[PDB]
């Protein structure tokens, strides 16, 4: 397997015996997740699994307009 | 997403080439048309997938071709167990529409063709047989009379499939008439038109055995 | 090599519930999301819906929502539609299909043997039988005349015979009464019309049982 | 093209029926786990695309899970070898990954997943290490040393030789070396040269030049590479006998059988224990041969030959 | 040696003694939500390795709680002067320490 | 909007039409979480909810504790 | 869409807006190898000039 020699002349050692993996492209694939258009939260609703329901999908609702609110911001790393 | 087929039954001799028609009514997106082939009686199988690409073991016989509204199904030679059923369907859109369908059948030379019952009676109704066979051409059996009248929605029509090795057979007609009206008349006389033939045979339906 | 196994031929009276199986052999149900087609006898094609087991999803055409369900059982690798509220426009030949890559999007690879499903109007019930008589007169050919039909095309052999003798598949059509009749035609050199006795056999209903009929003019 | 998550489905059909006929309290305590644990995987992508501007590496299991992802690895357009390497190595997929948030419309919420390509597979790869090379005196400034510059990894590609100086950038597995072009070299073959003989005129090796003599200790694959200069104390340590070797002046190297660390002034060091086997090449330090009054000493960025054309 | 988490005894006994009689459906939704809260320290250590390639570093609450952590100074051969150090500057600890996923 | 020019004779280029946002300043706003002071962890309860409870109570504590030993700790960023 | 430099492969982004060439000698041209200063690692135009 691996093996390593020291050349003593110049402080130097190299080590041989390994195999390579180079990235030397890039494949793009996409990944969607399917939304769902809602607008009416209206509920009379008391009941404590009702609140817990409407807390999530308001959860729901931030998520997605927080991601509309990047997507104003067009991609791009610096 | 309406995409129809043309033509409804295809007629064509054995090694001839094959052409098939599916039009569409708005343009299928990314092309995406595929045609089947399917057996009297069993599932169907894909043949051609993105208008153009054969599956996996298709005879190269089968191609595909079109684009926007039109696209066609060609056999190069057909061969004897080509003559099935093909359907097209469109899957660049939703839903995904199929189209009704072609058939496609052995053409061969025009054809060679070769009263009341009492029980029947006696249990009321009584229904009268116009028969056929061995024979091509597809226009078996006509209309009916009784007592020189013709009648209309009192008659049912029931056709088979091409024969194996001679591609024939023939039609079945049965008038269904209650007993108020078998009992009431005396013959039960049939015109049939284009049988490869020379006149309506066998007219003679005198009531009684 | 992936292969569908539907369930057996289903007759439900209307206004039922009709639920259809489809076993997946060779692969998992979370690689290959199922589709249900149907189409009525004679006619194309109609697609119904599909599901996708691996994402817990399913859909249906907007003909089918409302009453048609699609359901799926891992453990026994399994995938299940049920459609409620039949009619007679709902008797037909039910598949399962999928397909063996992702460039096919929505060709249809993989189909299951089909499963068919009548809506009925009544239950099991026996056929009716009728011989012919003397017409005019080459050759000549006799008939035997069935009604009354329901329990799905029927087969029975006694005192039947072996290859050729003509064939006997008659198309058995509908009518408005809601009950099938098929006919049938043997034919035969006309001199043998003198001596030869003509015993044809024809279907009975349920699947066990059996009409003989012999023609004597 | 993949769809991982259906909330539509999951809101409109589950949820969603709940005849608000003012009571909208159609409710079962299973729905509102089962909507939570949907929801979760949207929210944790949105936290981290929120604190990483759109951009995030390496990709999460929230952006991809390992199923998801060995799938697109068994669909993507490449060798069944290119394939199994991936698959066996899904963390380093990950870790060479880019998942870029594209767009939020038509109720379809897409981010591309850029995968890596490994067009070059198999090749072989070797790693240099260098330490500096002083003259062994005791005293301070009173020296004249010099350092290979060329260290980092060395992979054979389409008849040259890609060389990537930041080695902190190429991950290893085993015997495998995960290296990105874009962060490479490419050089000729002769550039192995430096290696059998420093002073060979078909390439022209890289050193830098100094005066500071300062002990460090290098660990490389089987050994460690040790640079004694001055009065330090540099020693060669066992776990079971203590110290078994005190080093002299000068550099020298220790292989891994044997010894398990090695101490220079004030640093320890812990030699890796891989397994292998290693040579000692002995020849005569090319520092020697340098007169020290005409040596260029602040040579930052040259090499064998033109610190031959200063002097 | 430390033994943080015990998902066999969780599993074995409590949870699985279901009578699966074609039923299994045993249950209890504390106890399915007492499964998620130990399931998840798990899936977390699983998170952190597979984007990290096995070595972790700072070492994360899920890898050592602050407890667990303690309790290993104070169990460390060192002296009391180093183990009252790393426990008043437990922060820095995990900064300046690995974890490096062994076996399984 | 954005033009690109390169010189040949240095080997290098110029982007222009870019607009700017440069950090000149700080402004320092404090957020607070209000916290309840717990002692009494006293219960002779076995239901499965009552654990429950008691579980995420001792989070919270330990928590509020962990906090409080990191403040014995001044803020330093090095 | 590509600049290939050897082994390594490069994506030029695909950013809309007009580029423009500007043609002229390389300084580099200008310069004498034999007294030329090959290792100013933080140098200047003037600077260079001086040495030489």
């Amino acid at each position: 397997n691996i093996t390593e020699e020291f050349y003593q002349s110049t402080c130097s050692a190299v080590s041989k015996g390994y195999l390579s993996a180079l990235r030397t492209g890039w494949y793009t694939s996409v990944i969607t997740i399917e939304l769902s258009n809602i607008k009416e939260n209206k509920c009379n609703g008391t009941d404590a699994k009702v609140k817990l329901i409407k807390q999530e999908l308001d959860k729901y609702k931030n998520a997605v307009t927080e991601l509309q609110l990047l997507m104003q911001s067009t991609p791009a790393t610096n | 997403e309406i995409v129809t087929q043309s033509p409804g039954t295809l007629s064509l001799s054995p090694g001839e080439r094959a052409t098939l028609s599916c039009r569409a009514s708005q343009n299928v997106g990314s092309n995406l048309l595929a045609w089947y082939q399917q057996k009297p009686g069993q599932a169907p199988r894909l043949l051609i997938y993105g208008a153009s690409n054969r599956a996996t073991g298709i005879p190269d016989r089968f191609s595909g071709s079109g684009s926007g509204t039109d696209f066609t199904l060609t056999i190069s030679r057909l061969e004897p167990e080509d003559f099935v059923v093909y359907h097209c369907q469109q899957y660049g859109s939703s839903p995904r529409t199929f189209g009704q369908g072609t058939k496609v059948e052995i053409r061969r030379t025009v054809a060679a063709p070769s009263p009341p019952s009492d029980e029947q009676l006696k249990s009321g109704t009584a229904s009268v047989v116009c028969l056929l066979n061995n024979f091509y051409p597809r226009e078996a059996k006509v209309q009916w009379k009784v007592d020189n009248a013709l009648q209309s929605g009192n008659s049912q029509e029931s056709v088979t499939e091409q024969d194996s090795k001679d591609s024939t057979y023939s039609l079945s007609s049965t008038l269904t008439l209650s007993k108020a009206d078998y009992e009431k008349h005396k013959v039960y006389a049939c015109e049939v038109t284009h049988q490869g033939l020379s006149s309506p045979v066998t007219k003679s339906f005198n009531r009684g055995e | 090599q992936v292969q569908l196994v539907e369930s057996g031929a289903e007759a439900k009276k209307p206004g039922s519930s009709v639920k259809v199986s489809c076993k997946i052999s060779g692969g998992t149900l979370n690689d290959y999301p199922i589709r249900w087609v149907r189409q009525a006898p004679g006619q194309g094609l109609e697609w119904m819906g599909g599901i996708i087991p691996i994402l817990g999803t399913s859909y249906e055409t907007q003909k089918f929502q409302g009453r048609l369900t699609l359901t799926a059982d891992e453990l026994t690798s399994t995938v299940y539609m049920e459609l409620r509220y039949l009619t007679s426009e709902d008797a037909a030949v039910y598949f399962c299909a999928t397909m063996t890559s992702p460039v096919f999007i929505d060709a249809l690879d993989v189909w299951g043997q089909g499963t068919r499903v009548t809506v009925s109007s009544a239950s099991t019930k026996g056929p009716s039988v009728f011989p012919l008589a003397p017409s005019s007169k080459g050759t000549a050919a006799l008939g035997c005349l069935v009604k009354d039909y329901f329990p799905e095309p029927v087969t029975v052999s006694w005192n039947s015979g072996a290859l050729t003798s003509g064939v006997h598949t008659f198309p058995a059509v509908l009518q408005s009464s809601g009950l099938y009749s098929l006919s049938s035609v043997v034919t035969v050199p006309s001199s043998s019309l003198g001596t030869q006795t003509y015993i044809c056999n024809v279907n009975h209903k349920p699947s066990n049982t059996k009409v003989d009929k012999r023609v004597e003019p | 093209t993949f769809k991982v998550l259906d909330l539509k489905n999951y809101i409109d059909k589950q949820l969603l029926p709940i005849l608000n006929k003012q009571s909208c309290s159609i409710s079962n305590i299973e729905t509102v786990i089962e909507f939570q644990q949907k929801n979760n995987r949207l929210l944790e992508i949105t936290r981290e695309f929120s604190v990483n501007a759109g951009v995030t590496t390496p990709v999460s299991t929230y952006m991809l899970t390992n199923s998801e992802l060995l799938s697109l690895i068994n669909d993507m357009p490449i060798t069944n070898d290119q394939k199994k390497l991936m698959s066996n190595n899904v963390q380093i997929v990950r870790q060479q990954s880019y998942s870029i948030m594209c767009i939020i419309k038509e109720e379809v919420l897409a981010y591309v997943v850029q995968l890596p390509l490994y067009g070059v597979i198999d090749t072989p790869c070797w790693k240099l290490h260098t330490s500096p090379l002083c003259t062994t005196n005791t005293k301070e400034g009173s020296n004249i040393c010099l350092t290979r510059t060329d260290r980092g990894w060395y992979c054979d590609n389409a008849g040259s030789v890609s060389f990537f100086p930041q080695a902190e950038t190429c991950k290893v597995q085993s015997n495998r070396v995960f290296c990105d072009t874009m962060n490479s070299l490419t050089l000729p073959s002769e550039v192995n040269l430096c290696n059998v003989d420093i002073f060979n005129p078909k390439y022209d090796c890289k050193i830098m030049t100094s005066k500071t003599d300062v002990s460090s200790s290098v660990i490389t694959s089987l050994g460690a590479i040790v640079s004694c200069y001055g009065k330090t104390k540099c020693t060669a340590s066992n776990k079971n006998r203590g110290i078994i070797k005190t080093f002299s002046n000068g550099c020298d190297y220790v292989s891994n059988k044997g010894v398990d660390t090695v101490s220079v002034g004030n640093t320890l060091y812990y030699v890796n224990k891989q397994e292998g086997k290693s040579l000692y090449v002995k020849g005569e330090p090319i520092i020697n041969f340098y007169d020290p009054l005409v040596f260029p000493s602040d040579e930052f960025d040259a090499s064998i030959s033109q610190v031959n054309e200063k002097i």
